[PDB]
Protein backbone atom coordinates (compact mmCIF):
# COMPACT_ATOMS: atom_id res chain seq x y z
CA UNK A 1 0.00 0.00 0.00
CA UNK A 2 2.42 2.89 1.43
CA UNK A 3 5.46 1.28 2.13
CA UNK A 4 6.73 0.43 -1.73
CA UNK A 5 7.95 2.43 -4.75
CA UNK A 6 4.56 4.49 -6.16
CA UNK A 7 4.59 6.55 -9.16
CA UNK A 8 2.40 8.30 -11.46
CA UNK A 9 -1.57 7.32 -10.59
CA UNK A 10 -0.25 4.80 -8.05
CA UNK A 11 1.28 7.87 -6.06
CA UNK A 12 -1.43 10.00 -6.72
CA UNK A 13 -3.59 7.13 -5.51
CA UNK A 14 -2.00 6.86 -2.10
CA UNK A 15 -2.06 10.80 -1.41
CA UNK A 16 -5.98 10.31 -1.83
CA UNK A 17 -6.33 7.67 0.56
CA UNK A 18 -4.10 8.72 2.84
CA UNK A 19 -5.10 12.70 3.25
CA UNK A 20 -8.87 12.27 2.83
CA UNK A 21 -10.87 15.43 2.97
CA UNK A 22 -7.41 17.23 3.79
CA UNK A 23 -6.45 17.13 -0.19
CA UNK A 24 -3.01 17.59 -1.12
CA UNK A 25 -0.27 18.75 -3.66
CA UNK A 26 1.06 16.77 -6.50
CA UNK A 27 4.54 18.33 -7.71
CA UNK A 28 6.39 16.23 -10.24
CA UNK A 29 8.68 18.36 -10.91
CA UNK A 30 9.96 20.04 -7.37
CA UNK B 1 10.72 16.11 -3.78
CA UNK B 2 7.91 13.76 -3.36
CA UNK B 3 8.82 12.00 -6.62
CA UNK B 4 12.61 10.79 -5.27
CA UNK B 5 11.29 9.85 -2.09
CA UNK B 6 8.07 7.64 -2.80
CA UNK B 7 8.68 6.77 -6.63
CA UNK B 8 12.32 6.52 -7.04
CA UNK B 9 12.89 5.26 -3.34
CA UNK B 10 10.67 3.40 -1.06
CA UNK B 11 7.93 5.94 -0.11
CA UNK B 12 6.62 5.93 3.69
CA UNK B 13 3.30 7.31 5.76
CA UNK B 14 5.51 10.07 7.12
CA UNK B 15 6.47 11.50 3.71
CA UNK B 16 3.19 11.15 2.55
CA UNK B 17 1.57 13.26 4.84
CA UNK B 18 4.07 15.99 3.88
CA UNK B 19 2.12 16.46 0.93
CA UNK B 20 -1.29 16.70 2.46
CA UNK B 21 -2.58 20.23 2.57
Amino acid sequence: FVNQHLCGSHLVEALYLVCGERGFFYTPKA
Amino acid sequence: GIVEQCCTSICSLYQLENYCN
